[PDB]
């Protein structure tokens, strides 16, 4: 079975340098065309770079030119994507896709036919810092949350009542602050009955930090 | 603010319509255009390749067809497992182009927010900042404006929103926006009001609070 696995990616300073893994089983990438794609945070697919180690020809998106390298290493069946001078706009999810040899030269091109997982980049002069996390007070059912705010880098991971509490949570999608971190909010429907007697704590995961928190939730005086 | 991509446009059907997204593509003579679906948290998956050909392991309902320039992509009954993001892709110039990107929504009735403001944590305000959350839960559709009133003036750019992914039962979506002030600008005002305008809101909501009750 073919399989495409992405790594290397993770933080990266404004002008620095990341070098990413497609690592390819089930297939010689030697003559196939081998090809990375970005996807910005809620944004579309981008094409950046084309490689075919049999005719060496390397193909770049405008975007990325003289900055991204393509390779490959046929030894060990993975290509490479050196990204040099990177900026903030290269925050992306990137992703490794297999193009078939062209077998047909009427239909040269057959579509990207696998894909990786994907591995995250993020781009940013911010550094580690852990969630600082608040509760939402809460005053026929009542609705709480929690406030996780000032992370980096994404993502963040929250449930409820040590995974207990899942039929009626929101966890929003992050927003990124303009002080360079992360913040989201992650909220809950519990009737107000309940409120008193059940108690309500949000397991806040962070793993790029290692920042475990259980802060609970409670309505003030 | 230096947008790479343009970010995917959407499309309100139920299931069992036909849908044909077009792809406007002046490389006709490169007729190697290919469909993907995406769905959320997931990496593309190749459905339509060579304009017209369907990709092993992809359903019936999906088909391309190549009407000169324009290419098209047919689902003939929209199914639940359907509602994605579709892009089309060009090969032209030794350059592999994607489209936009067209989010299938599921279409259903309207349905009202629920609005609730919540003070920021005393916590917080030790630290130095104060962040109010307004939370609007459960609505269709995601189209609803939010405006942040401080003692009746009307706030811009002090505040951040965040839409969940649309719910696979409730077809609902779910809106969150935190309203950022400093320790100092928060105990300067009294009233903060949180003002909700939907499709299904005869007149705008609001739902408000004094600082210290």
């Amino acid at each position: 079975e073919v399989q495409l696995v992405e790594s290397g990616g993770g933080l990266v300073q404004p002008g620095g340098s990341l070098r990413l893994s497609c690592a390819a089983s089930g297939f010689n990438i030697y003559y196939n065309y081998i090809h990375w794609v970005r996807q910005a945070p809620g944004k579309g697919l981008e094409w950046v770079a084309e490689f075919s180690p049999y005719s060496g020809s390397t193909y770049y998106a405008d975007s990325v030119k003289g900055r991204f390298t393509i390779s490959a290493d046929t030894s060990k069946n993975t290509a490479y994507l050196q990204m040099n001078s990177l900026r903030a706009e290269d925050t992306a999810v990137y992703y490794c896709a297999r193009s078939a040899a062209i077998v047909d030269w009427y239909d040269y091109f057959k579509g990207f036919d696998y894909w990786g997982q994907g591995t995250l980049v993020t781009v940013s002069s911010a550094s580690t810092k852990g969630p600082s996390v608040f509760p939402l007070a809460p005053s026929g059912t009542a609705a709480l949350g929690c406030l996780v705010k000032d992370y980096f880098p994404e993502p963040v991971t929250v449930s409820w009542n040590s995974g207990a509490l899942t039929s009626g949570v929101h966890t929003f999608p992050a927003v990124l602050q303009s002080s360079g971190l992360y913040s989201l909010s992650s909220v809950v429907t519990v009737p107000s009955s309940s409120l008193g007697t059940q108690t309500y704590i949000c397991n806040v995961n962070h793993k790029p930090s290692n920042t475990k928190v259980d802060k609970k939730v409670e309505p003030k005086s | 603010d230096i947008q790479m991509t343009q970010s995917p446009s959407s499309l309100s059907a139920s299931v069992g319509d036909r849908v044909t997204i077009t792809c406007r593509a002046s490389q006709s003579v490169s007729s190697a255009v290919a469909w993907y679906q995406q769905k959320p948290g997931k990496a593309p998956k190749l459905l339509i390749y060579s304009a017209s050909s369907l990709y092993s392991g992809v359903p019936s309902r999906f088909s391309g067809s190549r009407s000169g320039t324009d290419f098209t992509l047919t689902i003939s009954s929209l199914q639940p497992e359907d509602f994605a993001t579709y892009y089309c892709q060009q090969y032209g110039s030794y350059l592999y182009t994607f489209g936009q990107g067209t989010k299938v929504e599921i279409k259903r009735t309207v349905a009202a927010p629920s609005v609730f403001i919540f003070p920021p944590s005393d916590e917080q305000l030790k630290s130095g900042t104060a962040s109010v959350v307004c939370l609007l839960n459960n609505f269709y559709p995601r189209e609803a404006k939010v405006q942040w009133k401080v003692d009746n003036a009307l706030q811009s750019g002090n505040s951040q929103e965040s839409v969940t992914e649309q719910d696979s039962k409730d077809s609902t979506y779910s809106l969150s926006s935190t309203l950022t002030l400093s320790k100092a600008d928060y105990e300067k005002h009294k009233v903060y009001a949180c003002e909700v305008t939907h499709q299904g809101l005869s007149s705008p909501v609001t739902k408000s609070f004094n600082r210290g009750e």
